[PDB]
């Protein structure tokens, strides 16, 4: 609960939120780059700040102005809190018919009230959720979604289209059949490739909903994000290949995304609506599950600046080792207000579940194939060692470079230096050996992601050619070296960090990963250790 | 092995840790099939 | 023309002009009429909005993606769920009455079908992907919960199209059908094709009198009711279900990807004791769940194949390493033996006269008899594998009995041999419990008597690779 990146990131999220609020209240501008650079990834924040930040994110009392919210008490159908625009929406206004402490069954029709009562007294699962009801005065058809909080029942009322109910049923059956066809097309795919799966999913999603842009974000181990697929609208600027820092999506927001699968924002420029509450209630309402919760000012400003006006984010969940893990998101962006009906969200959730299942497929199969390939390469290297001198393992192919994904390899055998690919010079590797034996003497290995942060005084003159170094202690005098270059070499996107724009996010990310290679995975270290054990035994036999 | 319904949870910060405390800690579990629930709830008798 | 179960209607019309060409015999009484006669317009039999929806469905290229249609009757106004398909002759519509006439509850049910499917699939994906029995048990539990039938089982079709119940959930008053096998002849190939096409088949009442479909006197041949969901079951299957005890059934289809074209891995069959009709949203929720079931089954199958390949490779490597040390006679003298490379009940090695058995193997006399028989017929070959010693050429198979039914031999030079044996397929089947499942069982046994499980391709290639290793090693010396 300390070494994990999420817990450290919580305090940074709280600090950035506090900085944003302070800049907003004092009539200033939220400087993205300076704020991100000033606060580090550590933790120097007391309990009160974290508690207040969590309460503000979860209990804010502000909903989007496209639907109304009413909370009641399960005991006697008594209103204990409501949104203002409800009086606008239900048509109650011209003895008060919407005053706190009233009966919520007197706001709708008799049949709607009976259906509400049947959906109210219930059990672990109820079969009327959402309900289709009609207001008492006008007759506006409303979709009512009910959920439970610690003090009562929260009802989100969203307006529906006034038409023949046959068309209402058709608008759901067609939207579900489109998702079924998309899933069926996903099934009949040549396995073994993830890129094709993502490129099919983006097109299916864009054909289903109909937004102006669809992208897939994948989260790495660092917990930052990368765009892996995109389906734009021709004249729009492409974003594929973009990398943005981890702080762009706070951990609490990631948790919320994992809780409610599909989250939709209709307009980023509309005025949020206040929610009036009771005097007896201790704390504000919990909008942690309401489908009307308004986004915080930071994300609204970001969306307004970058160009999107609407949004619809869905969660990609896989099984981690029971336990669920957020692999990434599939996000649709538009350029105007857009509010899709309710069945489309369920169809999108179905498609996302199928996508997650196939993703688990491909990940596990790829891991097994990697294990098989590593085993074959190790066996061939052992055969080469048996047939010739040890130096043979670096002379012909396959060589030690084929063991793990890297940019260079090196073998040091009794002063003899065998470099393959990009590698340091003779004196450079001599100084590397000196430092390694001076600092880490009693060890069987060392894996660092940056020779600068590790403590090597020669990393600066070493350059960007090599940044990560994995070492295997064959003996006290002979070592095995794997060298990897900096992350920015494979980072390529076709694109004064004051505003909050994707260009500024890319600049911040490139600042973050300066002089740092990709993470050393565990399987690579396992293969290195196996090779080290075999080589140690073979050389001890001699 | 019951279908149940989605139960929402809220993060709280207690004892120097981030724990996802649930909303309502909850008897009378379901003892009838979903078919019976459909045949009971979707009863259009009050329209006479 | 065919027959239909008496819980719906059947109307076939011309695509171009909505011109009736044939109707079911109960259509003129369930739609409230008495007009239908012969050759009338369907738009005149429904309301204006329903007619508009029907025309919109007709015009669209893919007649799917617009099913079902919630049309309304005109003479009575009761709702009618309608399903449409194409028969190359015209468009065929099947009308199943809806018992929720409320315009407010119908939309709630139409959305709750999706919600229930999503909840069930979310429950499905929580399990780890490392076994199939858990997946099947979870699926049958969820299907029983959603449908509320009296029994739910899963059938698995083997390499010879015979079936085996692998998972079951029942109301504990009846005999448990888990572990039973039936021959391939119990399911016609045409029925398997139909299950591959329409991945749902529901029979409401096996004793219900079928209704004849009236045709037209201007078209040749009988219209194809294959795609219809109202097709009456055959008399043989009705008799089978009546004898078994079940009266209603709902068979889904589990479809996986194979060598691309799909392959029918098996079914998921639900049985009741009385006529059960079930409402539409639950049916569609189960239909949506079956797709995720198929996806996860394909995942598990591919992962299991990869794991088996890895295990076989490791076993072969260990065997080769043990062979290289000292004499090649040490293969059988150590705990890792030949019986781990292949799923066999016995192994044997004939090397320079001396014979090394392991497990269930024949005696030396029968061994040299087998060697003589092999050298008689198959002398120039490199290997052989018979799932039954008898019926294949061995005259002495009668002496072996039901313990060495299956055999697989690999010659080393011309006189040293490696044998993998196998007993008959009746020592791993228990089923502790006139057409009836009792009759189908042990008739499957007479079908498969004196025969072992067929040797799979992976085992054959493993044996070939090992044999090549023996040839290389013995050529080295
Ligand atoms: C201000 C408090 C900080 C902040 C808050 C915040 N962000 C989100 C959600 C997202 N942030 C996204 C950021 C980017 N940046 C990109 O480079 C990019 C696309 C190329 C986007 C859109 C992002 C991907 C999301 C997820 C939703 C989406 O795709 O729009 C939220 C949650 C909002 C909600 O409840 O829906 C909050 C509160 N983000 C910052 O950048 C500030 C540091
Ligand atoms: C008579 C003509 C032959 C015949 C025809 C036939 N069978 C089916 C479908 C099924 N047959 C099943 C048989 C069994 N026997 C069992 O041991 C067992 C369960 C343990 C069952 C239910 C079987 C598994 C099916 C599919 C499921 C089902 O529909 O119940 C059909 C197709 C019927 C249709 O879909 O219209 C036909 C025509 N079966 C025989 O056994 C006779 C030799």
């Amino acid at each position: 609960e300390s070494m994990s990146k999420a817990i450290q990131q919580y305090t940074v999220d709280a600090r950035l939120h506090a900085v944003f609020e302070q800049s907003g209240e004092s009539g200033k501008s939220f400087d993205y780059s300076q704020s991100l650079k000033t606060t580090t990834y550590g933790s120097s924040v007391p309990e009160q700040q974290i508690t207040a930040y969590l309460s503000r994110i979860q209990r804010g009392g502000y909903i989007q102005p496209f639907g109304c919210m009413i909370a009641v008490d399960e005991s006697s159908f008594r209103i204990i809190g409501y949104s203002e625009n409800a009086r606008e929406m239900l048509g109650i206004m011209p003895p008060e018919i919407l005053a706190m402490g009233t009966d919520v069954r007197s706001l709708f029709t008799s049949s709607s009230s009976i259906l509400l009562e049947r959906a109210f007294v219930a059990r672990e699962i109820t079969l009327l959720n959402p309900v289709w009801i009609h207001s008492k005065n006008t007759g506006k058809p409303f979709y009512a979604i009910l959920h439970r909080i610690d003090v009562g029942v929260v009802i989100d009322l969203e307006p529906a289209r006034t038409e023949d109910p046959a068309l209402s049923i058709a608008g759901a059956v067609q939207s579900q059949k489109l998702a079924v066809r998309a899933i069926s097309q996903l099934q009949a795919l040549p396995g073994g490739d993830i890129k094709l799966l993502c490129d099919t999913v983006v097109e299916s999603v864009r054909d289903l909903t109909g937004y102006d842009r669809v992208m897939v974000y994948k989260f790495h181990e660092d917990e930052h994000g990368e765009v892996v697929a995109e389906s734009k609208r021709d004249d729009l600027e492409p974003y594929i290949g973009l990398h943005y820092p981890a702080t762009d999506i706070p951990q609490a927001s990631r948790f919320l995304f994992k809780q409610n699968r599909v989250r939709m924002i209709v307009d980023c420029n509309a005025t949020p609506v206040l929610v009036v509450q009771d005097d007896r209630l201790t704390q504000s309402m919990c909008l942690v599950g309401s489908t009307l919760r308004a986004p915080h000012g930071c994300h609204s400003q970001y969306m307004a600046n970058m160009g999107s006006i609407a949004s619809l984010a869905m969660a990609v969940i896989i099984n981690g080792n029971s336990s669920m893990r957020l692999w990434g998101l599939v996000v649709c962006h538009h350029t105007s207000s857009r509010c899709i009906p309710f069945p489309l969200r369920y169809a999108c959730e179905f498609l996302m579940q199928a996508f997650g299942l196939q993703l688990n497929m491909e990940l596990q199969l790829a891991l097994q194939m990697s294990e098989k390939r590593v085993l074959r390469t190790q066996t061939l290297l052992c055969d080469m060692l048996l047939r010739d001198s040890p130096a043979g393992i670096v002379t012909q192919s396959p060589s030690i470079m084929d063991l793990v994904k890297c940019d260079g390899a090196a073998f040091l055998y009794h002063g003899k230096y065998y470099p393959l690919g990009v590698a340091p010079s003779e004196v450079q590797i001599k100084d590397v050996v000196e430092w390694l034996l001076a600092n880490h003497a009693d060890s069987t290995g060392l894996s660092t992601d940056s020779l600068g942060d590790a403590g090597y005084p020669g990393a600066a003159a070493l350059g960007d050619a090599v940044c990560g170094m994995a070492v295997a202690y064959i003996t006290k005098r002979d070592f095995l070296f794997w060298f990897r270059s900096h992350t920015a070499k494979e980072i390529k996107w076709g694109g004064d960090g004051q505003r909050m724009h994707p260009r500024s996010s890319f600049q911040a990310f490139l600042e973050v990963v300066k002089s740092r290679s990709q993470p050393w995975e565990t399987a690579e270290m396992d293969a290195i250790h196996s090779l080290q054990l075999i080589l140690r035994d073979s050389f001890k036999e001699s | 092995c019951r279908l149940s319904d989605q139960e929402y949870m809220e993060l709280v910060f207690e004892n120097g840790q981030i724990l996802a405390k649930g909303q309502r800690s909850n008897h009378n579990q379901r003892t009838k099939s979903i078919m019976d629930l459909y045949e009971a709830e979707y009863n259009e008798d009050f329209m006479k």
